């Protein structure tokens, strides 16, 4: 408070998290949604607004069309993005952006112009003194405590695995897959139609996402678990809807996350995450693979399915040579780990040299971010 | 000691020497435990 | 009540509180920061990205 | 207009057709065989290479 | 001889060519792909085969998973090669294999078991009377009218440079390098993802390959050309996708082939093609250096990029000694030349002693090809 502390903002497709530099915990975590009313409103003299933003939007789900501003990790509606950032700065943190620097995170492989846009609407409108952009998955490795290893980050919008050697990333070995939690929610909604239950609107998609977060797990063996569900009815759970109805999902608990390992269910050509990180390792040099097998770190919201670590280790050990040792690293707070890495990066004294000055931006236009940020 | 070292280095050239070693050589990288590093936590 | 702290406790769900307590107990950022060797090793590493970028 | 000679022609990719036209005009194989000296020279080459073989 | 002409079959890594000996043009050139259906077929009476081979497979790209039987110049699916040979003999040419001799081409350096397997397949199942195996790079020089010179070959499998000295292939100076057209296509995807265009399935790889074939050129000077492309938009051109969308390639046109000269873009630690040719000439004796610098022939599919000739001449001049005779001889038909050389070699009367009889194979097993053909 005596000195200006930077703002660490982690912004993915699913939720937005914001906090102060050097803090243990982010101050605000809220879904990245902008809702607009659809029904006729006749109640004059009481509270109506033309648009709802943040957790207030998810509170009044029954009278809105929920609309995600970030699609597959790419910003597609910039006005809603500015509204999200305004609600982040003023409603939640309640600090003006002009006093403090801000730090943003972004996907590894992306359209170029997005970064330019993230520059232009951050200096021109919010009048920040300085900012910086960092790759999301590097911060997971920084927060885990390791300078060398391969990290998979599978958020709600995009999945990507990057190998980092001696704290300094390799661009040619970066693998990006467009398969994340939202596609899993859509697949779960599609396969829940076969039992009779129907979910079609946006609030129903939020309810289905809640069902997925509550009752899903990854089977160690798909065939054995499927035969087990074919034998008895011990794999049945009952979830109570906000209407008051009770549904019994049963067999679908381990079929929804299995699309992560077998993307042929969705019809996509690309194969599962385990062989994806195997190919990412194989694209690197032979000498560094020994450190890469022993330092595999999982991160992101989708990687919080129960039993994901054992299945991942078994598959990647089946793919790996027999003489090599496999170690998976699953932090218990992996869902926030990227933000934690940001808090590490905003506290280093050398990082004061990294900041893009406002004068430098005014001199060089919005293209300063490619040469300044790596 | 000197002849043993010479046979060791010559073997490292790829030369096949039938000399057996009274004191054999052990090569271990070892590892320093660091408290900042998160454990592997696998079962 | 009208206090924003009471509404802050009123609004947010149980799992967010659970995560906040879980990653407040371990204090990962403090463990990375106040430990000298790792902190000043990243100090140096960021120094060579400055050296190396331009 | 039902014979297969029509059939492959419209199943040709255009660039392959045009390469056929160009190398048809070019006639490399005919020139190499018609030239006496280089023909009997390469005959000698392959003959005594075979002779060296067995 | 007079009654029957030997079949000239060139098995390139990307394309397959076939024709009759003594003819100027090959009768059938088709892609070397095999596709399997990926979706359930519900139309009962329209007729669906188990797998599609060649041009029929490439017509229906949207419903198939295309697989290449030849990978990096090494066969990885032998029954798939049986399928491609069956399609070549029976469908494209409509001639029986038992009534004509066949001619096969091969990479200069291949494993012994590969040659043995090709001979065993060609005699055991197809029951061909006579066959012969030739080095791919040697026949290009025969098509060139030359007997002494250095041959650079680059296909979809691998790029290699050999010296030839009155029909002798020096085994020590043959150099190999893994910069093929497929890697350039993959790098074209990797640089196209910057603009905002995403291609991920094996069907779109043919679209990206067509973009590479139609809109690319090699910069004479890279550093000046990047500044030229940044200054103005006159280098940008538009391509029209099969679904009707229009893309603007722009800067990347001279960035796709530049991986040939600087392999550090792809992450490979090897040297460029010019250094490979220079080192290949450096490994030979002094006496033949003068007629290797004064005689260079380019061949292969990759070597038809516009402007590759002048760039190659300049880069090999920069490494050659002073006042040295340097000339590059690139025929316009440089990636049909292997079939032309094969037909030329099969046309001669003294070539008829090269044929391996069925009795010879039956007596000496599949290992006779190495003793008969050195
Ligand atoms: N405990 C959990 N169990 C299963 N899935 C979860 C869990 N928590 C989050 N998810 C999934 O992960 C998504 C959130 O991912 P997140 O890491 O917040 O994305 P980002 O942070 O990149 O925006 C949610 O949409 C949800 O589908
Ligand atoms: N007209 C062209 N322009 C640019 N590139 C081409 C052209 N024709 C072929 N190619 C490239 O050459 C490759 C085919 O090489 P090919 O000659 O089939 O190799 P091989 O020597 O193994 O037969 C294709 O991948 C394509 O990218």
């Amino acid at each position: 408070d005596d000195d200006i502390a930077a703002l660490v903002v982690d912004n993915g497709s699913g939720m937005c998290k914001a906090g102060f530099a050097g803090d243990d915990a982010p101050r605000a975590v809220f879904p990245s949604i902008v809702g607009r009313p659809r029904h006729q409103g006749v109640m004059v003299g009481m509270g109506q607004k033309d648009s709802y933003v943040g957790d207030e939007a998810q509170s009044k789900r029954g009278i809105l069309t929920l609309k995600y501003p970030i699609e597959h990790g790419i910003v597609t509606n910039w006005d809603d993005m500015e509204k999200i950032w305004h609600h982040t700065f003023y409603n939640e943190l309640r600090v003006a952006p002009e006093e403090h620097p801000v730090l943003l995170t972004e996907a590894p492989l992306n359209p170029k112009a997005n970064r330019e846009k993230m520059t232009q609407i951050m200096f021109e409108t919010f009048n920040t003194p300085a900012m910086y952009v960092a790759i999301q998955a590097v911060l997971s490795l920084y927060a885990s405590g390791r300078t060398t290893g391969i990290v998979m980050d599978s958020g709600d919008g995009v999945t990507h695995t990057v190998p980092i050697y001696e704290g300094y990333a390799l661009p040619h070995a970066i693998l990006r897959l467009d398969l994340a939690g939202r596609d899993l929610t859509d697949y779960l909604m599609k396969i829940l139609t076969e039992r009779g239950y129907s979910f079609t609107t946006t609030a129903e998609r939020e309810i289905v996402r809640d069902i997925k977060e509550k009752l899903c797990y990854v089977a160690l063996d798909f065939e054995q678990e499927m035969a087990t569900a074919a034998s008895s009815s011990s794999l049945e759970k009952s979830y109570e809807l906000p209407d008051g109805q009770v549904i019994t999902i049963g067999n679908e608990r381990f079929r929804c996350p299995e699309a992560l390992f077998q993307p042929s269910f969705l019809g996509m050509e690309s194969c599962g995450i385990h062989e994806t990180t195997f190919n990412s390792i194989m694209k690197c040099d032979v000498d560094i693979r020994k450190d890469l097998y022993a330092n595999t770190v999982l991160s992101g919201g989708t990687t919080m399915y129960p039993g994901i670590a054992d299945r991942m280790q078994k598959e990647i050990t089946a793919l790996a040579p027999s003489t090599m040792k496999i170690k998976i690293i699953a932090p218990p707070e992996r869902k926030y780990s990227v933000w934690i890495g940001g808090s590490i990066l905003a506290s280093l004294s050398t990082f004061q040299q990294m900041w893009i000055s406002k004068q430098e931006y005014d001199e060089s236009g919005p293209s300063i971010v490619h040469r300044k940020c790596f | 000691h000197e002849f043993e070292a010479l046979m060791r280095m010559l073997d490292n050239l790829g030369y096949r020497t039938g000399y057996p070693y009274r004191y054999p050589l052990v090569q271990e990288k070892t590892k320093h435990k660091s408290e900042v590093e998160i454990p592997a936590t696998v079962t | 009540e009208e206090d924003p702290e009471y509404l802050r406790l009123r609004n947010r769900a149980a799992d967010l509180r659970q995560d906040f307590n879980l990653m407040e107990q371990k204090k990962r950022v403090t463990m990375i920061l106040q430990s000298p060797s790792f902190r000043e090793e990243l100090e140096g590493l960021i120094q060579e990205q400055m050296k190396k970028g331009n | 207009e039902n014979n297969p000679e029509y059939l492959r022609e419209r199943n040709m990719a255009p660039d392959l057709r045009q390469d056929f036209n160009m190398m048809e005009q070019k006639k490399r194989v005919s020139m190499i065989l018609q030239s006496p000296a280089f023909c009997e020279e390469l005959e000698s080459m392959i003959q005594e290479q075979f002779k060296k073989g067995k």
